[PDB]
């Protein structure tokens, strides 16, 4: 089993570490969702390769900025995170996020992660967005996202619902294997 | 990390851990606090347990192991000790406060009704300035570490055969040398997240909640200091 290192990075509330807690549970929490994810060492096998993937989030140093870089040393692949919810969130994915990731990670596979697409169908979230002039990120404002900011594949997913969230982890194994 | 401590933050939440007939008579709001408030002391007993794989396990294996050249070990594990004493002493207070709120007879049915004066002690005077010194210069050391560590294994064939040999335990799967680092560096901004949830829970008691609230300004205060303070140091 080889060892690669994937790394979610995003804005506060993209559901980044809900992300991470229902893929290293298998199933999502029933009783309590943690607050915080520490780490976690994923014994993921793609395509008949068997892969040792370390599981890291970035949630609590959005702030710090000196702080922030160190989570990315050696680094195999980016999980770029941005809530469907949330059409600001994926704004500032080109100009925050982008250009410090390929700073301190270059040549490493961002993969564009579109949060919470149950959200999409959700009443509560389609009136709250329209009442700022807005509505949930389309799958074709996500995709011409990743194109634009030069990232290795867009995907999208539901922790809530855990669909999609086992895809998007066996593909950031397969970008990680790609050298 | 000891037995009793382990069983005792064994399960995945507070409502979990205590008994069913003791969880069924207490509001909705308690248990929702003290869920937020048994992960602060659970990851603790983490985070104090990770400094002692790196104190214990690899730091001391090394050196009664090894033939490194001297400074190589304290490049390796910067500020290990103060940090253990740090922290150690921290979830000595978090373990006390719970044990003192134990039901006569029991030994897991509590509710930890004053958390705030507590992080206030931690996080302000004197034991915040030391906090703020051991982990600007951690952090500062951090990448210098993670260096020496590469430099190590991809050149002496000894280091590689004792770091194979001590991380072989599956207990130890997510706790190699460079996990240990990123988790004792990630550690201090969790702190805000946990805080912020425990408060979010706590309006019941006006004490509790400005008690907390003037604990959560103090830990951004810290991580704005050590943030500053932090400057990277190369080899
Ligand atoms: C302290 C104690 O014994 N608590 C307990 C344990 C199991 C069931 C009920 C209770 S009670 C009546 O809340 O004290
Ligand atoms: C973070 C840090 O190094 N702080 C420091 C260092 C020396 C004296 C005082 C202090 S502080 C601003 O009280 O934390």
């Amino acid at each position: 089993a080889i060892r690669k290192k994937l790394v979610i990075v995003g804005d506060g509330a993209c559901g980044k570490t809900c992300l991470l807690i229902v893929f290293s549970k298998d199933q999502f929490p029933e009783v309590y969702v943690p607050t915080v994810f520490e780490n976690y060492v994923a014994d993921i096998e793609v395509d008949g390769k068997q892969v040792e993937l370390a599981l890291w989030d970035t949630a609590g140093q959005e702030d710090y900025d000196r702080l922030r870089p160190l989570s990315y040393p050696d680094t195999d692949v980016i999980l770029m995170c941005f809530s469907i919810d949330s059409p600001d969130s994926l704004e500032n994915i080109p100009e925050k996020w982008t250009p410090e990731v390929k700073h301190f990670c270059p040549n490493v596979p961002i993969i564009l992660v579109g949060n919470k697409k149950d959200l999409r169908n959700d009443e509560h979230t389609r009136r709250e967005l329209a009442k700022m002039k807005q509505e949930p990120v389309k799958p074709e404002e996500g995709r011409d996202m990743a194109n634009r900011i030069g990232a290795f594949g867009y995907m999208e997913c539901s922790a809530k619902t855990k669909d999609g969230v086992r895809e998007v982890f066996e593909m950031a194994t397969r970008a990680a294997l790609q050298a | 990390s000891m037995e009793m401590d382990e069983k005792d933050f064994a399960a995945d939440s507070w409502s979990l851990a205590v008994d069913s007939s003791f969880l069924q008579q207490h509001k909705k709001e308690v248990m929702k606090q003290q869920d937020v408030i048994y992960e602060l002391i659970q990851t603790e007993l983490h985070h104090v347990r990770t400094l002692k794989i790196m104190t214990r396990l690899f730091r001391t294996g090394m050196l009664e192991e090894l033939h490194l050249e001297p400074g190589v070990v304290q490049g390796l594990f910067p500020c290990v000790d103060e940090l253990s004493d740090i922290h150690t002493r921290f979830l000595s207070q978090l373990l006390e406060r719970r044990r003192q709120a134990l039901c006569p007879g029991s030994t897991r049915n509590f509710v930890i009704h004053r958390l705030g004066d507590l992080l206030i002690s931690q996080f302000s005077g004197p034991s915040a300035e030391q906090m703020c010194k051991t982990y600007s210069e951690f952090c500062s050391r951090h990448s210098k570490a993670l260096k020496l560590y590469k430099e190590l294994y991809a050149r002496d064939k000894r280091f590689q055969q004792f770091i194979r040999k001590v991380t072989r335990p599956a207990v130890l799967k997510r706790h190699g040398v460079q996990e240990c680092i990123l988790l004792v560096t990630q550690r201090i901004t969790k702190y805000p997240l946990l805080i912020s949830r425990i408060l979010q829970h706590s309006h019941g008691i006006e004490e509790e909640r400005q008690d907390l609230t003037t604990a959560l300004g103090l830990v951004k205060e810290l991580l704005s200091n050590v943030d500053e303070g932090i400057y990277q140091l190369e080899k």
